[PDB]
C-alpha cells in the first residue's frame, strides 16, 4: 500500500522534500529529514491510533520513559535544522525529539517518547513549531504589551522599566535595588518569562554591582544616563565578575568620544549592541561599524526592518516629536539629519543577509514593536530573496539556508548574548518547553498555539460560550497557563547567579521558576548561529556610504510587503 | 505565481505504508446487527466477537492502511481486509485482554479467544 | 440589557462587519479578517431574521466572491463558523469555502 | 387588617398558593409553604424592619445564634420543594432555612436565624432561588467559559482538560499526576467549584490510580483514548478502591464490543455513562439502551436538548467537520448517518419527561455549550408540557412535579454522581451556600446574582461610574468573590480522599477550600432524585425506533423555543 | 482620547443600539436587550444635545412603541436608567414604563 | 479572524469616530475626544487605502477646523498618533496641530 504524496502531507503534515510556503512571502521550506515510521505515524482522534493498547501504552507510569505531552507531526523549524518530528515534553521540558507512541507494536519509538495514560496531544501535523522568540530589548512601559508579545510567537522578555516613567519610556533600565525588587514582584503575575536589566551607569562599582546582586539579570548602557567611558568601563567591570551580559545604547552625540573612544572604553570586552544600524541610537553616524567586531553581538530594533518607502518619514517625525525637536532650530534639523540615514538603514538589510547583525529585537514602546520582531525579521528574510536572490549556499531550490540564518536572530541567538541558551532559544532535548505553533498561512503573523514550560498559555480561539472551539470571533486569549498558581511553573525569571545565591526569590517571595543567567562574558560574535561574520565595516563619514571589503552596500526601499494588509484589520 | 498563503509543493513520489513487513489477506464478516469499524492499530484477534474470520491470522496483526483510517462492516457485510504484522517487542496489553504478552504465545490467545465467543477460533 | 459574555464579544464582528462593509464600498479589496467578519456578521443577523442553518449554509457562500477579495483569501478561508441565537435556540453554522 | 394578595405578591414575594410563570415558558410554579409569620416578614431598608431593637436583634454576637447573610423572601425551587422561605448562612454554608428576624420581638423564628449586628442582607423577595448548577460534563478548553456557565447560574465544573490540546479538544482529561496538579494550581484562579478527571485508560492498575493520588477527582473513559473492555475494567476497579465516579464515552465504532460488551466489562459496578443519547458518542446506534440499567447514571449533554427543526442539520455538519468527515466518502456518510439520529434524540425528550435520563450536562467546547444546561432543560421542560401535557402526577394546575424533575437535573443528581452531595446541589441546611437568584422574567436565561461561599460572585449589574448600580450599561461581570484572595473561601476544590490524606494540597500550596468526593460506588438510579426509572429500553438496529415497555416512542421536533430570540442580542 | 472606564463601557450600548436599529429597518419586531440599547442611547444622545432631564424623561416613553417589539417587551421593561454628561455635567435620567 | 489585541483596541477608535460623525451630522461642535477619534479613524482607514505617512500628514490637518469643534479643542490638541498598517507594514502617523 502507497499514499500518493498530496494525501500524506493532507493528513499527517509534510514529510522528505515536500516544501512549505511561509505565510505569503516567496520563501520556502524544505522538510530536511523525518524521524518518523511511515505506517506507524502518530495521530489522536476517534479510531486513530495513540488509544490504549495500540498506539498508547497501557501499562507504563508516568515516570517509566512516558510523556506528559507528545506534539505530533511538528515541522520543526530551528536553527538546528528544519525537519519533521514528534516532540516529546516532560516536567515542563523537551525531554525528547524523535517518534512517540508505542513500543509494543510500532518500529522506532524513541525509547523515552512513550504515549501512555499520563499523555496529553497536541497535533501538530500541518504546523511549523518554532521555538519562542527571545525579545531581549523591550521597556517595561505597559503590561498590555505582554499580550501583544504573546500573539507574535514572543515568550521571552528581557529589558527593563517601572511602568511609563520618562526614565523607563527612554530606557530599558530598572534602576537599584528597590524598583528592581518591585519588578521582580511585578513579574510574578505577567505570563511570559523575564530578565531585568539594571542602570549601566556610575563611576564607582559598588552603585551598579549591587542591582545585579538585588535580582538583576544584566545592565544597560544608555546615552540618556550618560554613555560615557567610565560608565562602560565599571558596566563591563561589574560584568566580567557577575557573569551578565551588557547592552549597550552609545552616545549618538559623540560628546565625550567617538565610536573609537566607545570601543577603546569596551576594551575588547563582550558587549551587546543595541539597534546597531544607529537610528534607534548611537554614535552618528557610525555606529554600525560595531557590527564588525569579534567583541559585539549586534542587534536591531524592528522599525527600520526592512527599509521601506515609509520608513524614512515615519522616523524623522518620530524622532522629531518625541525629543521635542523644532522644526526651525537648525541644530535640532542637523541632529536629525546626522541620525536618520538612508544609507545605513538600506545597508542594514544586507548585514541581516549576510549574517553580519545577528540579532532581531522589538525595542518595545520606545522606538518599536512589542509585537513585530518575528514578523519583520520574516518581512526581511523575503525582501532580500526578491532583491538579492537566492544566497549562494541553497539547495533544492528552498530557502532552508536564509530560514536558519533568520529564525536564529530571534529564538537560539538572544538566548546565547544573554546568558540563557541552556533553558530557551531553540527546540532542543532539555531545554524548556516554549513552542510556538503557526498555521504556515500565519507563520510569523499570528500564532495559533504558544506553549510556555509544557502548558498553553495563549491561542487564538473563537467564542467560549460556542459547541465547540472555532466559531467566531478567533483572537488572542490568554489560556489556563496564565491562570492562577500554574503562571508561576510555566515561566522563568532569569537572574544573576549572585541574587540566587544570597536568596532573593525567598526574601521577596517569588514562585516563579528561577533561571540563572550564566556564560555571558566568553563568548563573542563567532557563537552567533548562522551570523558569525566579522569584517572591516567603513562608513563615510561625509556621505554616509557603508562598504564592507571594499564593497559599497546599497539597497532600495520597497513599496509593499508581504504580511501585512492581507492579515491585518488596521 | 498567484500566491496561495502557506501552499504546500510537495515532492514527487509516494509513500509506502509498512514497508518490509509480512502482508496477509483474509476474509472477514460482521455477523451482528450494527456497524463495526476498526482502526488501523487494534490487535486483529482482539476485534469485536461478532466479526467472523479465522482468528489465529489475526494474531500479531493489525490492518494495513494508513494510520489513523479504519475499516467499515456495515452489519452483515464480509469483505477482504489486508493485515500488516505488528513491530516494536510484538507484544500486545490490554484491549480485549486476549494476549497481555508476546503475540506468539498463539495457543494461549485462541484459548482464551474460544471461552469468551470471539467467532472464528478454528 | 444583562448581556453575557457571548453578547458581549460578538458585538466586535458586528462592527468589523461594519468597517468592513465601509472598506469595500469605497472601492478596496477585502482582506482575510475584512472578510471573514462579513460573512460571520451576516450569518448571525441572517439567525436573527429566522432563516434555518440550511438556508444560511446555502447563502453564507455567495455573500463574498473571490473579486471582492485580495489574492489568496480565498484559499486561506476553508470555512467559517458562527453560532447565533435562532428561533428554536442557539445553532452553530458552518459555511464551508464561503468565497470560490 | 388584612392586604390584598396581588399587593401582599408583589410586596414580599409570593406565597402559599400564588403561581409564577417560569421566564416566557408555559410552564408555572406554585408555592407549596411558607414559613413566615404574616406581619412579621423580614425585609431591609429606610423605616423598614431590620433595624436595630426591631426585626435585627441588637444584643447577640456573631456566636450566639447569628448569621452572616440573610436572604429575605425567597421562592426556592429545589428537588426537596417550591417553597417560600428566609435563608440563612454562616461561614459560607447554609445553616437556616425557616423564618429570620429578632426572637425579642417576632414571633416565628428560626432559633439560629438571627438577625445582629454581624449578618449582610439580600432582598430575594421576588425572586426564584435556585442550588447552583453542577455541571459534569466540562471541557477546560479556554477560561473564558467559566464566566459563561457563572451567567447562566452554574456554580461546580467537573470536568477535564489542559487547554486548547487535541486532547482536550476531544476529552474530558487531564492526564496523568503532573498535568492533575498544573490544573489543580491553574484552578487556584477560576472563580467557580472544579473537579478534575484523569484519564480512565491503561491496561495496568498503577498508571491510572496514581492519577486519583496526584488529586483527580474522577476518571472518564473516552473512545478517543480506547474505550476498551481493558480500560473499562481497569477504571472501574481504580474507582471501587478510590471511591470516585468513572464517566464513559463508550465506542461508538463497536470496534471491540457492541453495548452488551461494554455492559459486560462493566460487570454491574457504577458508572456515569454520558451523552447517553449518543449524538455526542457511543455505541452506535443503541448506546441510549445504557439509561435502562441499575447501575448507570445516565446524563445528556445539551446540544440535542430539546429536539428542534434546525437540530440535525447543525449536528450533521458539526460532526462532518470536527472529524474532517468528507461527504464523497461513503463510509464517512455511513459514519455520520449512524451516529445523527432523529429517532433517539426524538426519544431523549421523552426520556428526560419520564425520569428515565437523570441528569443535564454541557460538554461544554467540544460539543456542547458552557452556558446552557440551565437553558435548555428548562426548554425541554416546556416543550414536553406543549406537546404531552401536564404529567399525571400535577396539582392545582401547577407545573410543580415537574419543575422538581427538572431541576433535579443539574443541581442535585450531577452531585449525587460524583460524589459531591454532601456539599453541593441543593438549597439544604448544611451544604455549602452556592445560591443563584433569578427575576422570574430571566428564568433559566440570566442569572441576577450567583452566590459563592456566602459572597456574590457574579452579577448582573450596570454602570460602575454611576450613582446607583442599575444605569446602563446591566452586563453580567465579577464580584468581589472573585477578587484577591477571596476567590480561595469561596470556591471548593474538589479531589479524592487519598489525595487529600497525602497532602496534596500543601504539596501544591492550594488555597481553596478543599472538598472530599465520596459515596459513589454504593448508589445506583435508584438514588436519581425524581429520575429514578429502570426499564427496557430497545432501539431497533435497522430502524433505530426506540420503544419502552413495548411503547414506540415519537417525537416531533418544534419550531420555535422560549428563553431564546426574546433574550439574546445575537 | 484618554477615555476613562465608563466611556469604553458606554460605547457599546451605541454600538447595540446601532445594531438593534438596522434590525429594525429590516422589519423585525425588536426584542428585550435590543429595545433596551434603543433607548438608552436615545437618552446619551440626548444629553449629548443639550436637552434636559425633564424632556428626556418624557421622550424617552415615546421612541418604541408596543408594535416595535416582540410580545411580553413592554411588560419586561418598567424603567430605563442612564447616566451621561449634560452641558451641567453628568445626571441621571430614568424613563418608566418607556413602552405602553 | 484571529485578532491580536491592538486590532481589538483600534476598532473602539473606528467606533467611537462613527458616534462622532453621527453627532457633527447633527449640528453639534465636536469635543475633545470625538476630535480625536475622528482624525485617528481617518489616519487608519487612510493607510488602509495605501496613502503614504506624508499624504497622511497632510491631510490629517484638514479634516477637521475650529468651527467644527467647541471652544479651546484646538488648541487642547497638540497633535495626534496613531499606527496602521500601510501596503508595507505598521507605521506611525504624527500630525501637529490637527486642528488651526
Ligand atoms: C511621546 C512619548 C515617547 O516616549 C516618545 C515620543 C513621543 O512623541
Ligand atoms: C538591495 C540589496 C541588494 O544587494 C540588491 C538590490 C537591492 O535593492
Ligand atoms: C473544530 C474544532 C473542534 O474541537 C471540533 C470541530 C471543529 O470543526
Ligand atoms: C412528542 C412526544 C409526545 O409524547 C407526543 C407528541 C410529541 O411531539
Ligand atoms: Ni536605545
Ligand atoms: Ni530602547
Ligand atoms: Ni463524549
Ligand atoms: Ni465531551
Ligand atoms: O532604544
Ligand atoms: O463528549
Amino acid at each position: 500500500m502507497k499514499i500518493n504524496r498530496q494525501q500524506y502531507a493532507e493528513s499527517y503534515g509534510p514529510t522528505v522534500g515536500d516544501q512549505v510556503r511561509l505565510a505569503d512571502t516567496d520563501l520556502w521550506i524544505e522538510v530536511e529529514k523525518d524521524y518518523t515510521t511511515y505506517g506507524d505515524e502518530a495521530n489522536f482522534g476517534g479510531g486513530k491510533v495513540l488509544r490504549e493498547g495500540m498506539g498508547e501504552n497501557g501499562t507504563y507510569t508516568r515516570t517509566e520513559n512516558v510523556l506528559d505531552l507528545l506534539l505530533t507531526n511538528a515541522l520543526i523549524l530551528d536553527y538546528t535544522g528544519i525537519y519533521k518530528a514528534d516532540i516529546g515534553v516532560k516536567d515542563g521540558y523537551i525531554v525528547g525529539i524523535g517518534k512517540g507512541g508505542n513500543p509494543d507494536i510500532m518500529d522506532g519509538v524513541t525509547p523515552n517518547m512513550i504515549v501512555g495514560t499520563a499523555t496529553e496531544v497536541i497535533a501538530a501535523e500541518g504546523k511549523i513549531v518554532t521555538a519562542g522568540g527571545i525579545d531581549t530589548h523591550v521597556h517595561f512601559i505597559n503590561p498590555d504589551q505582554v499580550d501583544v508579545a504573546l500573539a507574535n510567537g514572543i515568550t521571552t522578555l528581557f529589558g527593563g522599566g517601572t511602568g511609563p516613567a520618562e526614565g523607563s519610556k527612554a530606557t530599558t533600565v530598572t534602576p537599584g535595588p528597590w524598583n528592581i525588587e518591585k519588578m521582580l514582584k511585578s513579574t510574578e503575575g505577567l505570563p511570559i518569562n523575564v530578565g531585568i536589566l539594571g542602570k549601566g551607569h556610575g563611576s564607582s562599582i559598588a552603585p551598579i554591582m549591587e542591582q545585579i546582586d538585588a535580582g538583576a539579570a544584566g545592565l544597560k548602557i544608555h546615552e540618556d544616563w550618560g554613555a560615557t567611558p567610565a560608565s562602560i568601563d565599571r558596566s563591563l567591570t561589574v560584568a566580567d565578575e557577575a557573569d551578565v551580559q551588557v547592552a549597550i545604547h552609545s552616545d549618538t552625540l559623540n560628546e565625550a568620544g567617538f565610536l573609537e573612544d566607545t570601543l577603546r572604553a569596551i576594551n575588547g570586552r563582550v558587549i551587546h549592541s543595541f539597534h546597531v544600524e544607529g537610528a534607534g541610537g548611537g554614535h552618528a553616524p557610525d555606529i554600525m561599524a560595531m557590527a564588525g567586531h569579534p567583541n559585539v553581538l549586534p542587534s536591531s530594533t524592528n522599525p527600520t526592518r526592512p527599509f521601506t518607502v515609509n520608513t524614512i518619514d515615519e522616523h524623522l517625525d518620530m524622532l522629531m516629536v518625541c525629543h521635542h525637536l523644532k522644526q526651525n532650530i537648525p541644530e535640532d534639523v542637523a541632529f536629525a539629519d546626522s541620525r536618520i540615514r538612508p544609507e545605513t538603514i538600506a545597508a542594514e538589510d544586507i548585514l541581516h543577509d549576510l549574517g553580519i547583525i545577528s540579532m532581531m529585537s522589538t525595542d518595545a514602546l520606545a522606538m518599536g514593536r512589542a509585537g513585530e520582531m518575528v514578523l519583520r525579521t520574516w518581512q526581511t528574510a523575503d525582501k532580500m530573496k526578491k532583491q538579492r536572490g537566492p544566497l549562494a549556499e541553497e539547495k533544492n531550490g528552498s530557502d532552508n539556508f536564509r530560514a536558519k540564518r533568520y529564525v536564529s536572530k530571534y529564538t537560539i541567538n538572544p538566548a546565547i548574548a544573554q546568558g540563557i541558551a541552556h533553558e530557551v532559544g531553540s527546540i532542543e532535548e532539555g531545554k524548556f518547553a516554549d513552542l510556538v505553533l503557526w498555521e504556515p498561512k500565519f507563520f510569523g503573523v499570528k500564532a495559533d498555539r504558544v506553549i510556555k514550560g509544557g502548558i498553553i498559555a495563549y491561542a487564538q480561539i473563537g467564542d467560549p460560550s460556542a459547541s465547540i472551539p472555532t466559531p467566531q470571533p478567533v483572537m488572542g486569549r490568554r489560556m489556563y497557563g496564565t491562570v492562577g498558581d500554574l503562571i508561576h511553573d510555566t515561566n522563568i525569571t532569569f537572574m544573576s547567579k549572585s541574587s540566587i545565591q544570597q536568596g532573593v526569590p525567598a526574601k521577596l517571595g517569588l514562585k516563579r521558576r528561577i533561571g540563572t543567567v550564566k556564560n555571558c562574558r566568553n563568548i563573542g560574535k563567532k557563537d552567533m548561529k548562522w551570523n558569525d561574520v566579522t569584517t572591516d565595516i567603513d562608513i563615510n563619514p561625509e556621505t554616509y556610504e557603508v562598504k564592507v571589503d571594499g564593497e559599497v552596500l546599497t539597497c532600495e526601499p520597497v513599496k509593499e510587503l508581504p504580511m501585512a494588509q492581507r492579515y491585518f484589520l488596521f | 505565481n498567484y500566491i496561495v498563503p502557506g501552499e504546500y509543493r510537495v515532492a514527487e513520489g509516494e509513500i509506502e505504508i509498512n514497508a518490509g513487513r509480512e502482508k496477509t489477506t483474509i476474509r472477514v464478516s460482521n455477523t451482528g446487527d450494527r456497524p463495526i469499524q476498526v482502526g488501523s492499530h487494534i490487535h486483529f484477534v482482539e476485534v469485536n466477537k461478532e466479526l467472523l474470520f479465522d482468528r489465529a491470522e489475526g494474531i500479531g496483526r493489525r490492518l494495513n492502511i494508513p494510520s489513523g483510517t479504519a475499516a467499515r462492516f456495515e452489519p452483515g457485510e464480509e469483505m477482504e481486509v489486508e493485515l500488516t504484522e505488528l513491530g516494536g517487542n510484538r507484544e500486545v496489553f490490554g484491549i480485549s485482554d486476549l494476549t497481555n504478552g508476546s503475540v506468539d504465545n498463539k495457543e494461549l490467545i485462541l484459548q482464551r479467544a474460544k471461552e469468551l465467543g470471539y467467532k472464528g477460533v478454528e | 440589557m444583562h448581556l453575557n459574555p457571548a453578547e458581549k464579544e460578538k458585538l466586535q464582528i458586528f462592527l468589523a462587519s461594519e468597517l468592513a462593509l465601509k472598506r469595500k464600498a469605497r472601492g478596496l479589496k477585502l482582506n482575510y479578517p475584512e472578510a471573514v467578519a462579513i460573512i460571520t456578521s451576516f450569518i448571525m443577523e441572517g439567525a436573527r431574521d429566522g432563516k434555518t442553518v440550511a438556508m444560511l449554509m446555502e447563502e453564507g457562500k455567495h455573500v463574498l466572491t473571490r473579486d471582492d477579495v485580495m489574492e489568496g483569501v480565498p484559499e486561506m478561508i476553508d470555512d467559517i463558523q458562527a453560532e447565533a441565537t435562532f428561533p428554536d435556540g442557539t445553532k452553530l453554522v458552518t459555511v464551508h469555502n464561503p468565497i470560490s
